[PDB]
């Protein structure tokens, strides 16, 4: 249930939003999700995970609070 | 409606806000941005149509404010920012209603942004702006009677080649408690 719900979640999100989320989770869980994204997002997210030059400390745990939201186990 | 002298004072109340908006987002777009303000008088329907569907619409008020004002941001600019603050280049802006995350991030931004407006108004009326409600559809808002005249603030945001609009809506119910005028 932790897998399926995260996917429904990121399918809607921005290619840059989806990117950052998969970079904080370990690559296993992340790519397990990256395998449930469509054709375009699989590539569009992936090439943007390449260009994660620097991330913002406030925006991440603001996503961690948009996490803790609607999936049971974190 | 308004006077010939009231339109002039209102140009110097979106003064600083023109320049403060300028150096604020440029500080968060990590590049130079120029901003220009054009002011006008419109009916409340002349404005509610000139907002594309959908769009990012924030309605707000103040402590000393009896009423409600609109903070409008076109969607092309909206997603352009969301990208930059999440390690992006400035993508192609998808024209869709935003998700939970994407507003929660930007509400904090339109909050810090709206405060800048209030820092130009501290000369005439001090107020802490708190956002009442958020909406994405302009045919769903309609705060005051559809034909009540409005102070419309058009902020021309532009950089590089791209260009967009920030709009703030002051409807005649207004500072009519403060139209026993400041000056």
């Amino acid at each position: 249930s932790h897998m399926v719900q995260l996917v429904n979640f990121l399918q809607s999100e921005h290619p840059q939003t989806i990117a950052v989320v998969l970079s904080y989770l370990d690559p296993p869980v992340a790519a397990q999700i990256l395998g449930a994204l469509p054709e375009e997002l699989q590539t569009e997210v992936l090439k943007r995970i390449a260009l994660l030059e620097r991330t913002s400390p406030e925006v991440v745990k603001e996503i961690e609070r948009n996490l803790e939201k609607k999936i049971s186990g974190f | 409606k308004f006077s010939k002298e009231q339109l002039r004072t209102f140009q110097m109340i979106h003064e600083n806000f023109g320049r403060a908006l300028s150096t604020y987002l440029s500080g968060r777009l990590r590049t130079f941005v120029d901003v220009e303000i054009s002011i006008d008088q419109l009916t409340y329907e002349e404005f509610i149509r000139s907002v594309m569907i959908p769009s990012f619409i924030v309605i707000f008020t103040g402590d000393v404010f009896e009423g409600s004002a609109i903070f409008e941001m076109r969607l092309d600019l909206f997603y352009t920012m969301l990208d930059i603050i999440m390690g992006g280049p400035g993508e192609n802006p998808p024209n869709r209603p935003p998700t939970e995350i994407e507003t929660s991030i930007m509400r904090k931004e339109v909050t810090n942004m709206l405060t800048l407006l209030a820092q130009a108004w501290s000369d005439f009326q001090y107020f802490i702006p708190s956002i009442e409600n958020v909406e994405t559809n302009p045919q769903f808002v309609q705060i005051v009677p559809p034909n009540e005249i409005v102070l419309l603030v058009t902020a021309s945001v532009s950089w590089g080649e791209f260009t967009s609009f920030i709009n703030v809506c002051w409807p005649f119910s207004l500072l009519e408690p403060l139209l026993e005028k400041l000056s």
